[PDB]
């Protein structure tokens, strides 16, 4: 009974929900040759997540816990905890622990901890390899590689900060990381489970509509791209208004809020992922104000007009 | 538990060769697929090689003919021999898992092995 | 007319609104030894912004521009832009640009580069100094020390990402940051404007009400205290809800879902804080599926109950 | 923009004694006050010593009665006297703009001047 909505937020005001950063622009594209697959920013119309997806952007591809030295390297294995500092429990069905990275790729940042004792600190350069043999954040364990063999203590708390993506070199330029390849969440030969499950247009004409983002880079030549199929302000706000889903497509107009114009309509399925009317690669042109607009519940046969 | 250990680099001059050396434990290294890296001071780390489980290679575009990759299976080791190397091949020169076709690699880093290249200028 | 509310959302499920981490717990003590002044975390119940705050979480505390350096140098100057590499504008009557740190101290994180020509990257340690003389952001200028003088290139996308802060030394530890202490916008020797105002409770027996994490710490001894005077997701909230005030204050409850039973009960002011009757410093022991819940619009006069 | 430059340091004898010295330039250096700070390899920063811009001072207590910081306001310079120094001492010492009571620092650091004292 309760009416469905969408934020009134422009694109520019929201955020990536598979990276902490800001959206930049939206993206439609052929997806037939790859499998769309993320776990991060996957929710319901109704406000059901899904994934590994959790409320606020400041944790996607954060992790904590106690670290021990891998004798003759400067990398250090991370027992997880709970966000909370909490134990961390493997037996919830989820794919890893919520907020965990959902693409194959090489993640730096900043691995900081406290002694508690006396409160001092320290922080070192790291990186996470998610493509890794040994990266199994569903068993509680990951590894970074650090500029250090000596100075992180054990038994005391120990958080990553993610800031960006590297590339090592290859056959070519922006080779990784591979967005829309999952990790193995349990390392390697390892079933992953309780995934959400992979999203395609089913309609014919229509596109995946993506909400992209630019990832910083911190070396070499990577893919930047991070493109995610909700924006995370809307997975909070569907999870907030949990309204009914009265069909299976709700149909969203993009409008100027100065003129009224619509720019280009869309469907926005009621599992979570939007589609539009269009054939090829294309930036959209939006008016910076613009925003989404929920006008009506469709049935199954609604053919868009052209984006 | 993967580990990656290079050897044999060392200084040679304009002209001369090196082989290179890759021991690599904690996978399964025959169904694997490897490449070698190097970086230089101030530079981007770039790829040099690869070599697929079933010993197809591929190189960079500045290798030319001049460098060949192998693998061992039963020791479990990848070679790298290196040979009319030339003062731009400096560089410290590293091993790895990788994904074909583009050989990005997959694992934190070993130690890395020093190739130092004098000009007989 | 349209019903005022908060969000049924933890405390634990929610986020700091003055530097990009989660929310841990609540915390209440006296505050008459400082000025209660933050500026991020500001907005009215009705839904105005204030001070410089803005809606996402991910932007607190980051920076972009274009950067530059004396040859020799490991101090590197930003001429900030806008969020969306748009021009910054000066003028607008805000202290700074939305999202600037409002407090003093040594924040650390990694300055990364894109060059647009071949999509070459890098990133490096930095750290801005927020009481440092030359820290001008509303000016369009702020300074980090790096760990290169020669890697950085001219007119590329530069970000700051932050982390963590730091302390050097004093005559006790915990001496920095000053999280009460407002930094000089426009550097030293200027005046602040357009300051969101001082809070403070009112009434016998009051004090404010904090939502407060703990900072990284990247190296000494800091406080690594941080109280706001809103989660971020009330300020989102408020935002899109825009209900009217039906009083200068609204009283909530604090409930344990589970059992219905009320913990406790506080104020929050139009204007945008919180107070309880208590005295005394203490984190408050809740139960972790408790939440705010919205009851009366109360005169402003009313009487807590104590906690 | 604030520049600050130390100056002085050097290998010494223990139970020596040696005066360093910090240029400040780039503000109002009569109004500012100032503190000294030491690190050694491998381990955390430390403050040693600070003055007001009234020229009053305190002193971290494993420097009492061995250093003296004071002030020349016309070379926009601070000193640090250091007195029967010993082994522990051995560090890389900074000076900065401070904040009274405590004498947190507020810029970013200077080259920092290298003390060692042998301990032969």
């Amino acid at each position: 009974t309760k009416p469905f909505s969408v934020p009134v937020l422009t694109v520019e005001e929201m955020t990536n929900s598979r990276f902490p950063i800001p959206l930049e622009k939206l993206f439609t594209g052929p997806s037939s040759a790859f499998v769309v697959q993320p776990q991060n920013g996957r929710c319901t119309t109704d406000g059901v997540l899904l994934g590994t997806t959790q409320l606020s952007p400041v944790n996607i591809c954060t992790f904590r816990g106690d670290v021990t030295h891998i004798t003759g390297s400067r990398n250090y294995t991370m027992n997880l905890a709970s966000q909370n500092w909490n134990d961390y429990d493997p037996t919830e069905e989820i794919p890893a622990p919520l907020g965990t990275p959902d693409f194959v790729g090489k993640i730096q940042g900043v691995l900081t901890q406290t002694t508690r004792t006396d409160g001092s600190t320290r922080g070192h350069k790291a990186t996470v390899y998610t493509g890794s043999a040994d990266f199994a954040p569903k068993l509680g364990r990951v590894q970074f590689e650090t500029d250090t063999d000596r100075d992180f203590e054990a038994n005391q708390n120990t958080k990553f900060t993610p800031v960006g993506v590297i590339q090592d070199g290859g056959t070519t330029h922006r080779n990784e990381p591979q967005q829309w390849v999952l990790p193995s969440y349990s390392g390697r030969n390892t079933h992953n489970v309780h995934l959400a499950p992979a999203v395609a247009p089913t309609f014919p004409g229509e596109q995946l509509l993506f909400f992209r983002s630019t990832m910083p880079g911190c070396s070499g030549y990577p893919n930047m791209d991070l493109d995610c199929l909700l924006p995370q302000e809307w997975v909070q706000y569907f999870y907030q208004e949990a309204a009914p889903a009265q069909s299976d497509v709700a149909l969203l107009r993009f409008v100027n809020p100065d003129t009224g114009r619509v720019l280009f309509e869309c469907k926005l399925h009621k599992s979570g992922y939007v589609t539009v009317a269009h054939t090829g690669q294309h930036d959209l042109v939006i008016p910076p104000n613009g925003y989404f607009r929920f006008d009506s519940w469709v049935n199954q046969f609604y053919t868009l007009a052209p984006m | 538990q993967v580990q990656l250990q290079e050897s044999g680099g060392g200084l040679v001059q304009a002209g001369g060769s090196l082989r290179l050396s890759c021991a690599a434990s904690g996978t399964i290294f025959s169904i694997d697929a490897f490449g070698w890296y190097r970086q230089a001071p101030g530079k981007q780390r770039e790829w040099v090689a690869g070599i697929t489980s079933g010993s197809s290679t591929i190189y960079a575009d500045f290798v030319k003919g001049r460098f060949t990759i192998s693998r061992d299976n039963a020791k479990n080791t990848v070679f790298l021999q290196m040979n009319s190397l030339k003062p731009e091949d400096t560089a410290v020169y590293y091993c790895n898992r990788a994904k074909p076709p583009t050989y990005y690699s997959l694992e934190p880093w070993g130690k890395g092995t020093q190739v130092t290249v004098s000009s007989h200028h």
